[PDB]
DNA sequence: CGGCAGTCGCCGTCTACCTCTCCAAGAGCAGCATGCGC
DNA sequence: GCGCATGCTGCTCTTCAAAGCCACGGCGACTGCCG
RNA sequence: UCGGCAGGAGAGGUA
């Protein structure tokens, strides 16, 4: 969906093949430890977050 | 009890850190009560007593093994014998395929026991030989154990009266001068550090 | 500041001569640590 | 909202049948609030004449 | 899993222990928290017969309470209307640690 | 191991004078005081 | 008419919650982080 | 001879 949408530019055709986070639970965890930090990261409270 | 003064703690530079020659972190969770410190290590006792405790600790290496192996034979014959009594009379073998999974699994299940069992034998061994002082320990578990098992030798605490410990416990003289022998005879960082 | 630091020597010094749990006697003595730290300086560590 | 915070915090430690409304609002904050504003602020000035 | 301990303000020890006792059922986790036990000790004196037994609790500011936690005993054992916190920690509160044991039984046995 | 570059936190930002207003709050706990019943 | 019981307002005492909140230049340590 | 007092914060101004 994203490079379908975001491929005229090509700022986000690379930002896009450089994330390696595939996967809307594993973004779900990955924001969880940035903004709650030292908390174990479950991907219920992620999605609450 | 004893506090620590702020301004020879949390200043630019750390002059007690300076002085220890430890991180300004570590000096912070110490003195917070957030993480144990060994402020001395009787090496003669751990010298003389190494291999004996090695021995012990094969022991106890080898009778987790022989427990594995043990239940792991015999969930194999309870295994081999109700799978062939009951090799799918009735339905379709892939009722017997899942419970070959199952078996697999549970083989894998007392295999994976052994092995932390294994990891927490081979950690605690570790440290318990690679424990000098001004060693910052966290997890409240692995020092609990350590002061069960190998209570004595080893000696730490937490809080401001193991600094005041471990400054009571401090010779200028020799760190003068090794200092003095590290800038006489150095360069990269370290002749930076010791300056 | 003077009071805090008082109330809280006392209270640790009460339960010392208990015989309390070691957790509690940490937090005690942690917190007393953080009265007399604010009490030289206020602000440095954490919030005024 | 301090006053919804209180109402909330107190509507669980009551016992059903004898609660009414009177019984569970304060009035404290919103006239500490009201009062500060009017006094003790930056933008309610003394007036020159 | 086991006895925890919580931190109250000073005096508030029993309206701590009345709301948490509310707040079990009228919540609705009554499955969660199980007994709170506030901890205190007889205290021998008589004024020329007429008694008192100050009140000395012998843990002042603290009241034990066994419980059940995994998450949502964290968030109504720490909204108390009295409360402070969850006395308790390796350092950032990840898992408060509880009491061992033997000491447990010799203050419940107090 | 070893460079390293970004990052974050802590310092400093002109002198003298005049007038006015505002300064914790809540909850428990007294020692009496006033209503009701026989 | 007298005796019992239950609520007036001053006085006293003790302090974490929790949302609320959003310059600029210089310097020096330091710390994960990539390589 | 009794007897006897002067801390903080905010706002607006003059040179």
């Amino acid at each position: 969906q994203i490079v379908e949408r975001f491929g005229f530019s090509e700022i986000m055709r690379s930002t896009l093949e450089k994330d390696n986070t595939v996967g809307t639970d594993e973004a779900l965890l990955d924001i969880y430890r940035k903004l709650r930090p030292g908390e174990p990261p479950t991907k219920e409270s992620a999605q609450t977050l | 009890a004893p506090v620590t003064h702020i301004w020879y703690f949390k200043g630019v530079p750390s002059r007690l850190g300076y002085l220890l020659d430890l991180a300004p972190k570590d000096l912070e969770k110490i003195i917070y009560f957030a993480a144990y410190v060994i402020t001395s290590v009787d090496e003669e006792m751990r010298h003389n007593e190494l291999s004996t405790l090695e021995a012990e600790m094969a022991v106890e290496r080898k009778a987790v093994e022989d427990q594995r192996d043990g239940e792991l034979e015999a969930r194999a014959q309870k295994l081999e014998a109700d799978l062939a009594e009951l090799e799918a009379e009735g339905a379709k073998a892939d009722a017997r395929r899942k419970v070959r999974d199952g078996g697999e699994r549970e083989m894998r299940q007392i295999r994976d026991r052994a092995q932390r069992e294994l990891d927490r034998l081979e950690d605690i061994w570790s440290t318990f030989t690679k424990l000098a002082p001004k060693q910052l320990i966290v997890d409240e578990n692995l020092y609990r154990e350590l002061v069960d098992r190998y209570g004595e030798y080893f000696t730490g605490a937490m809080g401001a009266e193991s600094i005041q410990k471990l400054i009571e416990n401090f010779d200028i003289d020799a760190e003068a001068e090794s200092l003095r022998d590290v800038i006489r005879n150095g360069k990269g960082q370290k002749k930076l550090r010791a300056l | 500041l003077y009071r805090r630091v008082i109330n809280r020597n006392n209270r640790l010094k009460r339960l010392i001569d208990l015989g309390a749990p070691e957790i509690i006697v940490n937090n005690e003595k942690r917190m007393l640590q953080e009265s007399v730290d604010a009490l030289f300086d206020n602000g440095r560590r954490g919030r005024p | 909202s301090r006053m919804e915070r209180v109402v909330r915090e107190r509507m669980t430690t009551q016992d059903v049948e004898a609660i009414t409304p009177q019984t569970l609002i304060n009035i404290r904050p919103v006239v500490a609030a009201i009062k500060e504003f009017f006094g003790t602020s930056q933008l309610s000035q003394f007036m020159d004449q | 899993k086991n006895w925890y301990v919580v931190h109250t303000y000073s005096g508030y020890e029993n309206k701590v222990k009345a709301n948490l006792e509310k707040r079990v059922e009228s919540m609705g986790m009554q499955d969660k928290i199980f007994r709170v036990v506030v901890p205190e000790e007889e205290e021998t004196d008589i004024k020329n017969g007429k008694k008192k037994v100050v009140k000395k609790k012998v843990f002042p500011g603290y009241v034990l309470v066994e419980i059940v936690m995994t998450d949502d005993s964290w968030y109504v054992v720490r909204n108390t209307p009295g409360v402070t916190g969850f006395v308790g920690s390796a350092g950032s509160g990840s898992k408060p640690t509880p009491l061992l044991p033997g000491e447990a039984e010799t203050i419940l046995k107090r």
